[PDB]
RNA sequence: GCUGCAGUUAAAAAGCUCGUAGUUGGAUCUUGUGGAGGGUUCCCCGCCCCUUGCCUCUCGGCGCCGGCCCGAAGCGUUUACUUUGAAAAAAUUAGAGUGUUCAAAGCAGGCCCGAGCCGCCUGGAUACCGCAGCUAGGAAUAAUGGAAUAGGACCGCGGUUCUAUUUUGUUGGUUUUCGGAACUGAGGCCAUGAUUAAGAGGGACGGCCGGGGGCAUUCGUAUUGCGCCGCUAGAGGUGAAAUUCUUGGACCGGCGCAAGACGGACCAGAGCGAAAGCAUUUGCCAAGAAUGUUUUCAUUAAUCAAGAACGAAAGUCGGAGGUUCGAAGACGAUCAGAUACCGUCGUAGUUCCGACCAUAAACGAUGCCGACUGGCGAUGCGGCGGCGUUAUUCCCAUGACCCGCCGGGCAGCUUCCGGGAAACCAAAGUCUUUGGGUUCCGGGGGGAGUAUGGUUGCAAAGCUGAAACUUAAAGGAAUUGACGGAAGGGCACCACC
C-alpha cells in the first residue's frame, strides 16, 4: 500500500535522531520530501543530504544533527486562510518565538513565516521544531 | 549495529551479500556463459538459470538439466560471464 | 485513535456520533421522554396533593429510627407519593385530608440517606411554611 | 501480500541498471522481430517468447534491441489473441475444478477454493472492460466459461 | 473524546473467509543571467528554445516617414484550493467619540459676546456576517484531459456537393467569379506519437515441500462374541464391601473363526490448513505456500454495509449398523439424610449414508494492510557458496554429516529500546512533542439477553433487543498478614510411640 510517502518518511529519521545515529536511508524518494527537507536544512536542523538515483523512485541518504526534535506530519491536508493560521500553530508548536509549521501554497513550498509575507494561504503539510 | 555505520559507500561483498533488493542499486545475481560442448561444436551462449532445456544440433540433443536454481550441465564445458 | 481520518468522512463521523451517543444513561431520558411518562411530576419542581393518611418508615442499617413520613394522592394525576415530613414535631402541624405542596429531595430522582422508598419531601402545609409553624412567628390559620 | 492467500513473500526479478547491449550481441531489431513471429504460430505465448529467446539466444531482453514490448509487435501484426493470457489463464484452471466437483461433492475444500478464483476472474474483468480492452456487455458465467476457454 | 478517549486481564475485536456500495491509494512531465524593489547569488521586462500562448484581421485612435508598428476581439483541456473585488435590514455584539452627579445607559453636545452674535463649531465612526451564488490574480498541492487500428502542420492539390447574395447606375434573363459549408483520393513536413516496472498486485515458467482436501485400496494389534481342546474352585470389584458371575466348568492356558470399533510406542514450545481441523499401506483426482528467474502485464490496490461459502461437540428427521463406552433407568454400597462422588447392569447416543441445526473459554481472552526501531543461539522449507569426511561404478551428477551466507515461517533466550496501573510486551513500542489507511465495538453495578414486535427453524432454539424500578459500590493489578482435609524442612512426654 503505502498511501502517504511522506508521512512513512519523517517517523524514520525522527525514530533514528533519538536512539543516536547521523546516517539514514528513507525510500521511495518523492519529489514533496526534497523541497521539504530543502526548507529544513536552511533552519538548520540537518545537513546537507545525499539523493542516490535508481529508475524504480531513488532514494535518499541524509546527514543529520542532534538539534532536531522531532518532526510530525499532519494528515489529512486541511487549508487555512490566514486567520485559520494563528489557532494551528498553538496547538503544534512548543513556543511562539520558535518553530516552523510547513505548508505548500501556490507560491511554493515554504514555512508558514514566509507566507504570510506573501498574503497565501494554501495547505498545510507537517511541522517540526 | 554499532549505531554509526556509514551506508554511502558500502564493501565489495561484505555489504554486497545482502539480498539484491536490500541493495542501493538493483543487480542481478545471474549471469551469461559462452559454451562451446564437445558434442555440439558451436559457440552457444546460455543463461545460467535456464529454466528450459536447451538442446544441441550436434550428436546430442541436452545441454543443461533445469533444477530449483542454477541449471547443471550434462557434460558441457567453458564458462564466461562476460563482464556481467 | 484507532479509527478514519479521511477528508470526506464527514457522513461516517456525525452518524457515528448521533448513534453512540445513546448508550449514555442521561441523554437516553432526556430525549426519550420515558422521564416524562413514569414520573408522577410533569418535570415542574413542585407539585399539590391531599394527604391520604400518616406512615412510619423504618430506617436502613446501621442506623436505626423511625421517621414518620406520609403519603399522599396528587391533584393532576391522582396517583400515589410517599413524601418525608422534616424536623421535630412538624408530624404534628400535618392534619389527615388537607392540602400540602411537595418538592424533590435535592438528588433529582433517587433516593436520599438511610430512609428508602422516598424520593420528595413536603415544604408549605396551606400556605404557610414548616419554618413559621415550628420556630412560631405564625400560627395555624384554622 | 497475496490477494487470497495470508502469505507474504518476495521473489521478484531485479534488473540492473546498465541497459545497453550489452555490446556483445547481435540479430539487429528486424532479426528478434522474425525469430519472434515463427514462435507465436507454434502457440508460444507472449510470456513463454520472452523466456525461449532470453535462456537461449543472446538477448537479455527484447525491450533493449527493439523500443516496444513482446506484444506490441505481434499486436502491430493483427496477430495477437482476443483475450489476454492472464484471464485465459484464469479460466482455463476453474474448468477442472468445476468437473472435479461435478465427480465428487463432498469435496468441500475444492468447493471453497472456486469461490477465490472465480472472484478474482471478476476483479480482472472489471479492469480490462473499464479500459476498452473487453465489450462492455462481457461476462462471465458457466457457459460463457466453457466456450471461451475452447 | 473532530481538536481529544478506550477495547490482553478493569465494560469491550464479528468463529472464520469471500464480497458490492462507501472510504483510502506508489513513483514520474524546467533552470541559470543585465534593469527595477530587498540581501551579498536569492524573491516587474525581458533573454538560450519559452515568457503573460496566438493570430487576423476589421471596424471606430495613438504614433513615425502611400508604407509600416502596438493596446482592445476569440482563449490557453476542465475543477477543487488560495488570494482580490462586488453584493450583503436594523437592533444586538465588538469598538471609536462624548464628564449620565459616577454608572447601567443615551446619541448627544460644545463655544464668545451685559441682550446688543441675533450667532459660531461639531458628532451620530469602524469592524463582523456559516453557507451557496457573482468577480479577478496565482499554478504548488489533489482530481480530470490528448495522435498507437493516426492526424497534427502548410495558400500542398484532386475528386464531389451544397450554399451566400454583392457588383457591371437601376430593374429583369443568363453565366462565371468571390465567400461560407460538406464530403474523397494519392503525395510531402513532425526526432512523425508508447515515462518507469514500485524491496505494490496479477499471470506464466522450473525444481521441490507438507498428519492440506476428495475418491479408491491395503494392514496391525487389542476388545467382544462363538466353536474346540486342557487343568480344577473360586472369579469380578473397592478405601473396606456387596450386587453380579461359577462343577451344563467360570476365571485361567492353548488353537481356529466372526463382528464392530480403532490407528499405539515412534509423535516433537515439529509441519500443513482461512478457521473448524488433519497421523497404518499403495494408487488415482483436483488444489496451495515458500523459494529461484536479466520472463509477461502495467496500477490491475487496501479495508469493507448489502449479500455469500465453510463452521467442533450435543440435538432433530429418514435409512444402514450397534463391538466399545454410555445421559436416562434398575440395583449394590457410603451417609443422620445421599435422587451424588464409588461398584454392577443398561436405553437413547456413540459409527456410516442423505437432509437440518449455526452455537463454544469457536482464547494468543490480543482486527486486517503498510513503514521505522537492539542483541544472541536454534528449528522446519527453498536457494547460494566451501576448506572437510562418508555412502555407489573409482568416479563426476547426488544423498548423509560438518561450516557459513540469503529469503520468508512456528517459537525461545537476553536488557535502563520504549511503553504500561502493574502483571508484562521488540510490541501491547515510535502518544499531551497527541493526525499512515480502514472496519467492528465500549460508557458505574443490577434489572436482562428478560419484556415486546420482526425474522429464520420440522423440533430444540438462533439472530435482532428495551424500560419501569433499585443501589455506592461492583471490578483489575500488586503488597503485607491470617487461614489451607497445599508442598518442603525443624521442634515438644502441657503431643504421640
Amino acid at each position: 500500500v503505502r498511501m502517504n510517502v511522506l508521512a512513512d518518511a519523517l517517523k524514520s529519521i525522527n525514530n533514528a535522531e533519538k536512539r543516536g545515529k547521523r546516517q539514514v536511508l528513507i525510500r521511495p524518494c518523492s519529489k514533496v520530501i526534497v523541497r521539504f527537507l530543502t526548507v529544513m536544512m536552511k533552519h538548520g536542523y540537518i545537513g546537507e543530504f545525499e539523493i542516490i538515483d535508481d529508475h524504480r523512485a531513488g532514494k535518499i541518504v541524509v546527514n543529520l544533527t542532534g538539534r532536531l526534535n522531532k518532526c510530525g506530519v499532519i494528515s489529512p491536508r486541511f487549508d487555512v486562510q490566514l486567520k485559520d493560521l494563528e489557532k494551528w500553530q498553538n496547538n503544534l508548536l512548543p513556543s511562539r518565538q520558535f518553530g516552523f509549521i510547513v505548508l505548500t501554497t501556490s507560491a511554493g513550498i515554504m514555512d508558514h513565516e514566509e507566507a504570510r509575507r506573501k498574503h497565501t494561504g494554501g495547505k498545510i503539510l507537517g511541522f517540526f521544531f | 549495529m554499532p549505531l554509526a555505520k556509514d551506508l554511502l559507500h558500502p564493501s565489495p561483498e561484505e555489504e554486497k551479500r545482502k539480498h539484491k533488493k536490500k541493495r542501493l542499486v538493483q543487480s542481478p545475481n545471474s549471469y551469461f556463459m559462452d559454451v562451446k560442448c564437445p558434442g555440439c561444436y558451436k559457440i552457444t551462449t546460455v543463461f545460467s538459470h535456464a529454466q528450459t532445456v536447451v538442446l544441441c544440433v550436434g550428436c546430442s540433443t541436452v545441454l543443461c538439466q533445469p533444477t530449483g536454481g542454477k541449471a547443471r550441465l550434462t557434460e558441457g564445458c567453458s564458462f564466461r560471464r562476460k563482464q556481467h | 485513535m484507532g479509527k478514519c481520518r479521511g477528508l470526506r468522512t464527514a457522513r461516517k463521523l456525525r452518524s457515528h456520533r448521533r448513534d453512540q451517543k445513546w448508550h449514555d444513561k442521561q441523554y437516553k431520558k432526556a430525549h426519550l421522554g420515558t422521564a416524562l411518562k413514569a414520573n408522577p411530576f410533569g418535570g415542574a419542581s413542585h407539585a399539590k396533593g391531599i394527604v391520604l393518611e400518616k406512615v412510619g418508615v423504618e430506617a436502613k442499617q446501621p442506623n436505626s429510627a423511625i421517621r414518620k413520613c406520609v403519603r399522599v394522592q396528587l391533584i393532576k394525576n391522582g396517583k400515589k407519593i410517599t413524601a418525608f415530613v422534616p424536623n421535630d414535631g412538624c408530624l404534628n402541624f400535618i392534619e389527615e385530608n388537607d392540602e400540602v405542596l411537595v418538592a424533590g429531595f435535592g438528588r433529582k430522582g433517587h433516593a436520599v440517606g438511610d430512609i428508602p422508598g422516598v424520593r420528595f419531601k413536603v415544604v408549605k402545609v396551606a400556605n404557610v411554611s414548616l419554618l413559621a409553624l415550628y420556630k412560631g412567628k405564625k400560627e395555624r390559620p384554622r | 501480500g497475496r490477494m487470497h492467500a495470508p502469505g507474504k513473500g518476495l521473489s521478484q526479478s531485479a534488473l540492473p541498471y546498465r541497459r545497453s547491449v550489452p555490446t556483445w550481441l547481435k540479430l539487429t531489431s528486424d532479426d528478434v522481430k522474425e525469430q519472434i513471429y515463427k514462435l507465436a504460430k507454434k502457440g508460444l505465448t507472449p510470456s513463454q517468447i520472452g523466456v525461449i529467446l532470453r535462456d537461449s539466444h543472446g538477448v537479455a531482453q527484447v525491450r533493449f534491441v527493439t523500443g516496444n514490448k513482446i506484444l506490441r509487435i505481434l499486436k502491430s501484426k493483427g496477430l495477437a489473441p482476443d483475450l489476454p493470457e492472464d484471464l485465459y489463464h484464469l479460466i482455463k484452471k476453474a474448468v477442472a475444478v468445476r468437473k472435479h466437483l461435478e465427480r465428487n461433492r463432498k469435496d468441500k475444500d475444492a468447493k471453497f477454493r472456486l469461490i477465490l478464483i472465480e472472484s478474482r476472474i471478476h476483479r480482472l474483468a472489471r479492469y480490462y472492460k473499464t479500459k476498452r480492452v473487453l465489450p462492455p456487455n462481457w461476462k462471465y458465467e458457466s457457459s460463457t466459461a466453457s466456450a471461451l476457454v475452447a
